[PDB]
């Protein structure tokens, strides 16, 4: 699922920031 | 159904040297970059996000900037291409391509590096 991935990159990023 | 493959599935490298790991993606004719997401990562990192045409810089993990490139020309031709440039021992490990173009799919390539 697109939208899933979406999400995934989205939290992942944000935490690493 | 819409199906991706790769050419390899394991990639053992060189450490310092610059590697392209490949995932082949079903196209016909002409490419609708508006039609397109490609997504890479390998284990808990981002490293590409490619949305109709867009892609997004911000989102990807700090080890890969500046070294994690996607060439672009590739996916005129069906091929999503990760290449990184002077690989370290970190870039070792399990990497996964997400392909969305009508359908999705992805796949999994393990890389090693010496
Ligand atoms: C589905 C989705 O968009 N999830 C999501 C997760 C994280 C963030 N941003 C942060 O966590 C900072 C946005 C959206
Ligand atoms: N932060």
């Amino acid at each position: 699922d697109p939208a899933l991935w979406q999400c995934v990159f989205a939290a992942r990023s944000c935490y690493e920031e | 159904a819409f199906t991706v493959t790769v050419p390899k599935d394991l990639y053992v490298v060189e450490y310092g040297s610059n590697m392209t790991i490949e995932c082949k993606f079903p196209v016909e004719k002409q490419l609708d970059l508006a039609a397109l997401i490609v997504y890479w990562e390998m284990e808990d990192k981002n490293i590409i996000q490619f949305v109709h045409g867009e892609e997004d810089l911000k989102v990807q993990h700090s080890s890969y900037r500046q070294r994690a490139r996607l060439l672009k020309d590739q996916l005129s031709l069906g091929n999503a291409a990760l290449q990184i440039t002077d690989v370290k021992l970190q870039d070792a490990g399990v990497y996964r391509c997400m392909i969305s173009y009508g359908g999705a799919d992805y796949k999994r390539i393990t890389v090693k590096v010496n």
